[PDB]
Order: C-alpha cells, then sequence, then structure tokens
C-alpha cells in the first residue's frame, strides 16, 4: 500500500497539472521569441475506489 | 550564409518548430545541433558557424 504513496503509477491530476504548466511554459516561450492542485493524503483513498481495484479484491475475495 | 539564418526565421508552428525554441532557451548551430540529435548520435554535425563558405 504505501508505494502508491511513494509513487509508482501515474496520476491523472499530476499529469494534467504538468501538461497545463507546459502549455503555458509553451505560450510563453512564444510570446517572448481551472485544474485542481493535488492532495496529499485523499491520494490513497482516491485510489481505493477504482473499479480495476475493486475487481482484484473481489476475484482475491 | 545570411539568407538561409533569416529563412530559418519564419517556420509556422510544429513539433520541431517547439524543439527548437526549447534549445534556444537564429545561428546555425542550434539547428544542426537538434539535426544531429534527430538522426543520430554517430553521424556528424552538418553545419559549422561562420564556415558556410567552402
Amino acid at each position: 500500500f504505501p508505494l502508491i504513496y511513494t509513487g509508482f503509477l501515474t496520476f491523472r491530476r499530476d499529469e494534467d497539472i504538468q501538461r497545463q504548466a507546459e502549455r503555458t511554459e509553451q505560450q510563453k516561450l512564444a510570446m517572448e521569441s481551472e485544474l485542481k492542485p493535488l492532495n496529499c493524503s485523499s491520494r490513497l483513498m482516491s485510489f481505493l475506489k477504482s473499479p480495476q481495484v475493486k475487481f482484484y479484491w473481489n476475484i482475491a475475495s | 550564409e545570411e539568407t538561409l539564418c533569416e529563412l530559418y526565421s519564419h517556420l509556422p508552428s510544429c513539433f520541431f518548430l517547439r524543439k527548437l525554441a526549447k534549445r534556444v532557451q537564429v545561428c546555425l548551430s542550434h539547428v544542426s545541433e537538434e539535426v544531429r540529435h534527430l538522426l543520430g548520435s554517430f553521424t556528424q554535425p552538418l553545419y559549422i558557424a561562420s564556415r558556410y563558405k567552402p
């Protein structure tokens, strides 16, 4: 369980934040020459609700 | 050489232009470094600064 909080699988929220920052930097660079921030604790409780997880726990049961 | 330098200054936006913009963070050597990275590490650099004459 703590390897998720360490970060071994990518997340949608951080990928979108990085993509938005990259788009902003691209627009700033072309000029030169909204999106939620990421939670820290509820990361895990949000991980334990996706159906790909519940299918594996149900097949284990 | 000046004509070719100026002709590289009018590219419309493409993925090559974004990579060139990342590399300038236009003299010809900045073109050639990106071309070398695209083509492969083995081949030699295409252009050399202030030696475009033979």
